[PDB]
């Protein structure tokens, strides 16, 4: 009831997140998948109605949601912002993420990294409306921004700010004063520059990072070699081949095998699309996910505890990946405490002092009031805390003497 | 018309990454994606009229004065 | 016919060893445990800060810490009270097994 | 444009709110399903292809989905952090809760 | 069958949403405090078990 | 000067819109100028 521990230190640590964005935009000419366009079976699906016309409707509506995800997520930046030719951001690294000119696609280094590490019978692909040199440019813009302007670029036009000077800010955001970060700025870059390179190794020693990449593009072809398969399947029909039928059973008797192969394909790509909507569903679960990490960690620094990395959000970098996004989160975290005696205010003469901001410690032999995420004693005074009342409603209060920096003055 | 995934040697004619564009005039210039066409090419109506198509362009392009 | 019901992966033991942990750093060691390791803290004073959180200035709990401990352990009073009284508050997990 | 209200008084507040977090995990053979038993129906339920399989399929990845559901939601914890053996938590009661 | 597992898809989606929306609050009510109105019961809020 | 950081609004810069922490020898870029005192009229009263 009278313990307290501090941290004395702390360590900057980058965490990688990793977020689906979009599919394989997919659109299937039903009539050619089910028919093959021998157009004794066509004069057949044309009986079914609907079933023709509304599958291709369903996957036109999926195939623009995928543009609509990716544009959400990436499109949030007003204008195309690039760096200075200078870089001297504070001794903080940002080469390694931002772009790189011997790449033919100006992605960065990481952005090449997860571009290497994630890997026709009626059914088309289609484009995405932006390429991945388009998107690299985004995620150069929204990283240009955020290394020259904060968050400002979020909210208005980008203003300049001195890139310490930015991390003082948000060091100021989670409740550490912001000299802590310039009397630690090389140790503080340091401790960033290693992170950052620990990340090109963490990437480099296994695919089985990215699973959740790799996974909405396994997904996708297994769905379509199954679909595939679907066509070497009879369904009580004598053979699996269409134009087999019509050479063998005369067109009465064709007619009924002909029928089940119409409801077997069509039963299957019915489950077929059913499965990508679902599916699209969960990405697009995930891209309004991603899009929010955008606004929320990229372009501001969230009080959102784990939403955004673990310990307390200093920002984060976006860098594009096949199918999706990577955040490289920036986090404060406190890791090397001590234990204190503390009481929940001090008395001075017959009055109660609360500490402004911070707490109350004792090393055992004298009182110190220190900001509460980062050890740093200040000696107790009228200005860093108030008073409120007699001595006694509080439980727990200690008696001290409260120096008042006045008093010296009024010496004169 | 656009021929998705078509070479132009199978159908102004124009061969974009999504396929042998016809009737639409190329740009080399670039503008909003005001009609989407796929692969980063957009068209549009700007004028003496014809249908346009174009790579499109992603915004404003803005050095930040940062020192 | 066909169908089984397979075990969940955690017991229902073990959820309740998270959830005593979850609310073991959360007395002890407010959000700091969310972060570091779970820095111990006196609750009376992270009752202070958590109230600093919402504009309320920190004399304003130990001022009437003994009327908020009671408000506090009555509301909990009135929750085991009415979970016990009635079933009709677990709707949103009885609709669960029931579809 | 000239009056404010400020509250004298507080109740602390204690609101229960409820979520669901893993259905009952379940699967389907669907050849037993289907046929049952008799292998002159598990014969003719091969002409359907890949159904049977993609069911038991998308049965498994709900069934395992639930699982990490459960850990998503309970599994923040990185010890097990164990209550101290005695209270002196400035008067407020965690017994009906620890 | 497939009508069956077409609704369970869907329904483990719609507890999916759940599980994440109780992860979010577990995350930020218990190992927190919510600056945001209304999403941890009425009044400000504190802290939750 | 010394400015709120979303409105450009120029304080004369002194003790109590700041805070002091140790030497300059650490702080990159650091500047020299006064800092007013706004107890020096009574200082001097
Ligand atoms: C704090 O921790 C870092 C490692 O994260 C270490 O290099 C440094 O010496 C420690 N102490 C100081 C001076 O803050
Ligand atoms: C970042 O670190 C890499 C390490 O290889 C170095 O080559 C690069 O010049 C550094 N960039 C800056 C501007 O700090
Ligand atoms: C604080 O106290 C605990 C228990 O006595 C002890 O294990 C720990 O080493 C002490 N120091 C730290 C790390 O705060
Ligand atoms: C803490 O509890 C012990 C119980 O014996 C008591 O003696 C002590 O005075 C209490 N201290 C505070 C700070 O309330
Ligand atoms: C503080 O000193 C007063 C006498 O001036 C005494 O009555 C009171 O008990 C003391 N309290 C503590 C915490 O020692
Ligand atoms: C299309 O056909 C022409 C034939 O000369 C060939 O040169 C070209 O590489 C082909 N590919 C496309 C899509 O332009
Ligand atoms: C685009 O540039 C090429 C360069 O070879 C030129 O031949 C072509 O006429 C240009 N088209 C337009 C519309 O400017
Ligand atoms: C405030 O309300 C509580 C009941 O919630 C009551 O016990 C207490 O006496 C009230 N205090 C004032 C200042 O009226
Ligand atoms: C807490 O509640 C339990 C059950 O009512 C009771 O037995 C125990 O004495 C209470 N403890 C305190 C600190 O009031
Ligand atoms: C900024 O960089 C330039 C060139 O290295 C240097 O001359 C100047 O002193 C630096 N100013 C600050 C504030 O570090
Ligand atoms: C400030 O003045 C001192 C001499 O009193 C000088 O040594 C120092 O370099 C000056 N600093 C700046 C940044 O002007």
């Amino acid at each position: 009831n009278n313990s307290i521990a501090i941290p004395t230190n702390f360590t900057i640590s980058v965490t990688t997140e990793i977020l689906p964005v979009s599919m394989t935009k997919t659109s299937v000419d039903c009539t050619m998948y089910i028919c093959g366009d021998s157009t004794e079976c066509s004069n057949l699906l044309l009986q079914y109605g609907s079933f023709c016309t509304q599958l291709n409707r369903a996957l036109t509506g999926i195939a623009v949601e995928q543009d609509k995800n990716t544009q959400e997520v990436f499109a949030q930046v007003k204008q195309i912002y690039k760096t200075p030719p200078i870089k001297d951001f504070g001794g903080f690294n940002f080469s390694q993420i931002l772009p790189d000119p011997s790449k033919p696609s100006k992605r960065s280094f990481i952005e090449d990294l997860l571009f290497n590490k994630v890997t026709f019978n009626g059914l088309t692909v289609l484009p995405p409306l932006l390429t991945d040199e388009m998107i690299a440019q985004y995620t150069s813009a929204l990283l240009a921004g955020t290394i020259t302007s904060g968050w400002t670029f979020g909210a208005g036009a980008a203003l300049q700010i001195p890139f310490a000077m930015q991390m003082a800010y948000r060091f100021n955001g989670i409740g550490v004063t912001q000299n802590v970060l310039y009397e630690n700025q090389k140790l503080i870059a340091n401790q960033f520059n290693s992170a950052i390179g620990k990340i090109q190794d963490s990437l480099s020693s296994t695919a089985s990072a990215l699973g959740k990449l790799q996974d909405v593009v396994n997904q996708n072809a297994q769905a379509l070699n199954t679909l595939v398969k679907q066509l070497s399947s009879n369904f009580g029909a004598i053979s699996s081949v269409l134009n087999d039928i019509l050479s063998r059973l005369d067109p009465p008797e064709a007619e009924v095998q002909i029928d089940r192969l119409i409801t077997g394909r069509l039963q299957s790509l019915q489950t077929y699309v059913t499965q990508q909507l679902i599916r699209a569903a969960e990405i697009r679960a995930s891209a309004n996910l991603a899009a929010t990490k955008m606004s929320e960690c990229v372009l501001g620094q969230s009080k959102r505890v784990d939403f955004c990395g673990k310990g307390y959000h200093l920002m984060s970098f976006p860098q594009s990946a096949p199918h999706g996004v990577v955040f490289l989160h920036v986090t404060y975290v406190p890791a090397q405490e001590k234990n204190f005696t503390t009481a929940p205010a001090i008395c001075h003469d017959g009055k109660a002092h609360f500490p402004r901001e911070g707490v109350f410690v004792s090393n055992g032999t004298h009182w110190f009031v220190t900001q509460r995420n980062f050890y740093e004693p200040q000696i107790i005074t009228t200005d860093n805390t108030f008073v409120s009342g007699n001595c006694d409603v509080v439980i727990g209060i200690v008696n001290n003497t409260v120096y008042d920096p006045l008093q010296p003055e009024l010496d004169s | 018309v656009l021929y998705q995934g078509v070479n132009c040697t199978e159908v102004n004619v124009f061969q974009t990454r999504a396929g042998c564009l016809i009737g639409a005039e190329h740009v080399n210039n670039s503008y909003e994606c005001d009609i989407p066409i796929g692969a980063g090419i957009c068209a549009s109506y700007q004028t003496s009229q014809s249908i346009i198509a174009y790579t499109m362009s992603l915004g404003v392009e803005n050095s930040v004065a940062y020192s």
